[PDB]
RNA sequence: GGCGACUUUCUGGUCUGUAACUGACGCUGAUGUGCGAAAGCGUGGGGAUCAAACAGGAUUAGAUACCCUGGUAGUCCACGCCGUAAACGAUGAGUGCUAAGUGUUAGGGGGCCCCUUAGUGCUGCAGCUAACGCAUUAAGCACUCCGCCUGGGGAGU
RNA sequence: GGAGGUGACACAUGAUAUA
RNA sequence: UACAA
């Protein structure tokens, strides 16, 4: 859980985390105490109407088969780095996460 | 049409020669709907083939229209300023249709009074490779085989 | 090594079947040897030790 | 008689040319698709020149020929017609067209 | 600006490494002086191809065009002149500093890879921008010098 | 997938403001 | 619409 992407794509902010690189399993350790489908846009920004279709799946069975299955993240970082703890490889940017966990 | 080809109607076979040319023949001579005169032209028709070249009226008309069906046609074509009349092969419904459209076509202008008499002398002409209808088939292959190095376009 | 615009043996290799110099894309040679190359090969087709059009 | 030949195939967009010689080069039999009253676009199709060598041909056997080369040239549409064709006449089949190197200049492009 | 077959002769510049040497000898640059595609001009040669003008043939209501058949200057050489181009990266020169990734050209060092110079491309942060975009080859951050701008037309008259 | 290089018959016209 | 022709 310590082994990151390629050098060709590695992120230059993950030097301190950081063939391919490794990531620094000695420095996981100490943060980790310190800390599966679509990502629906506005499911956080948008829970004025997410809600709706929340409540909606609890009370047809085509809607509720994908309500069922729905209620890489970029989209669920920028619904909560707006509103003011995550595993970090060295390609996923660090300078966002309030606890960034650098392991694989 | 755009979406694609239309499924064609089948006839029945006429009830004297079992024949279903016979019946989409009665159909090209019929005007109006009116088919009970269309039906009595055809086989007053085939009753002077029938005696006026001593055999079956059946045999002579399968023989007058295999005389008159083209097998080279050509189409309009528009091709960056010049008009081309491809030369391309009839298919083999499209054959009949134009066998029976010219024998009704061109027995509908001969100078015989009544269309029964019309129909006989164009069916007895055409099994004789001659007439108004064969010779509109000749001047198609005439044209056509005049175009024979056009067939590269499509 | 220098290439010699005599070694006619050599420069074969790098000529096509028409007599024309093969792109080093195609022979996998590297840029300062295609150079050397080309000027050996024009100067053996010069010397008629190598055709230019066959 | 002579057995022992080279067919040249001229082929352009606006004609086809067939000549039939031996290899010392002087010819025997000539055709092309004018020569069989095409004009125009018709002088040019694929068929019109198969047409021209199948008549070269027939000239040149009559003269007692039986083995002859190719020699095609130009971009003219009439090559594959004009070259399978002189199989097709009893011939049997044992590219120059020009290249500079460089050379002279040539015509401006048309603005059709 | 430009430079493309090969050979010889004459000759300019750049790059890398080294750290012998000199010891700030540098940068920029008004005026000035030179070089400067193509067309063009003068004198004299040359003249294959192509081709302004021009002629004929087409097309068209007309066709002083586009298309076709020809064709002169010119296109080529030498020596003078001309000094202009969307002469463009539409981006003046010099110096330093500021994430990365990835091709390529010419080198160097070390163990095909790693490091490093100098060019030449693409992508992309910070920053900048009206936006497009630029982004260690800046259009970022700074200092020096030069050139230039101040609504459009009239008029580069 | 997106860029940069490379190459590739005939059809005329429609006043001013207000829109 | 008010015009122009
Ligand atoms: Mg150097
Ligand atoms: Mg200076
Ligand atoms: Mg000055
Ligand atoms: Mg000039
Ligand atoms: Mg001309
Ligand atoms: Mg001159
Ligand atoms: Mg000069
Ligand atoms: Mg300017
Ligand atoms: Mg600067
Ligand atoms: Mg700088
Ligand atoms: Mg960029
Ligand atoms: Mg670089």
């Amino acid at each position: 859980v310590h082994f990151g992407h390629q050098t060709r794509r590695w992120n230059p902010k993950m030097k301190k985390y950081i063939g391919i690189y490794i990531i620094d399993l000695q420095k996981t350790v100490k943060k980790v105490d310190e800390a599966n489908q679509r990502w629906l846009g506005g499911l956080l920004t948008n829970y004025k109407t997410i809600s709706k279709r929340i409540k909606r799946i609890s009370e047809l069975k085509k809607e509720y088969d994908r309500l069922i299955k729905f209620l890489k993240e970029r989209n669920a970082i920028a619904e909560a780095r707006k509103l003011n703890v995550g595993i970090v490889d060295t390609n996923c940017d660090p300078d966002e996460i309030d606890y960034v966990i650098p392991a694989n | 049409p755009r979406k694609g080809s239309v499924p064609k109607r089948d006839v029945l076979p006429d009830p004297i020669h079992n024949s279903k040319l016979v019946t989409k023949l009665i159909n090209k001579i019929m005007l109006d709907g009116k088919r009970g005169t269309a039906q009595r032209i055809l086989y007053s028709a085939f009753d002077l083939v029938e005696q006026r070249s001593g055999r079956d009226a059946l045999e002579v008309f399968e023989e007058a229209i295999n005389n008159i069906m083209p097998v080279l046609e050509v189409k309009a074509r528009r091709v960056g300023g010049s008009n081309y009349q491809v030369p391309v092969e009839v298919r083999p419904e499209r054959r009949t249709t134009l066998g029976l459209r010219w024998l009704v076509n061109y027995a509908r202008l001969r100078g015989e009074k009544t269309m029964e008499d019309r129909l006989a002398n164009e069916i007895l002409d055409a099994a004789n490779n001659t007439g108004g209808a064969v010779k509109k088939r000749e001047d198609t292959h005439k044209m056509a085989e005049a175009n024979k190095a056009f067939a590269h376009y499509r | 090594t220098h290439i010699d615009y005599k070694d006619t043996e050599l420069l074969k290799r790098f000529i096509s079947e028409r007599g024309k110099i093969l792109p080093r894309r195609v022979t996998g040679t590297s840029a300062k040897y295609q150079r050397m190359l080309t000027t050996a090969i024009k100067r053996s087709r010069h010397m008629a030790l190598l055709p230019y059009v066959k | 008689n002579i057995e022992n030949g080279v067919a040249h195939i001229r082929s352009t967009f606006n004609n086809t040319i067939v000549t039939i010689t031996d290899e010392f080069g002087n010819a025997l039999s000539w055709s092309s698709a004018g020569a069989l009253g095409f004009k125009g676009s018709k002088k040019s199709t694929p068929f019109a020149a198969q047409m021209a060598s199948e008549t070269a041909s027939k000239s040149a056997m009559e003269h007692g020929l039986k083995t002859v080369e190719v020699t095609v040239k130009g971009p003219g549409p009439g090559r594959e017609s004009a070259i399978r064709a002189l199989q097709s006449a009893g011939l049997e089949v044992t590219d120059v067209t020009p290249v500079p190197h460089n050379g002279c200049r040539p015509p401006k492009r048309r603005r059709v």
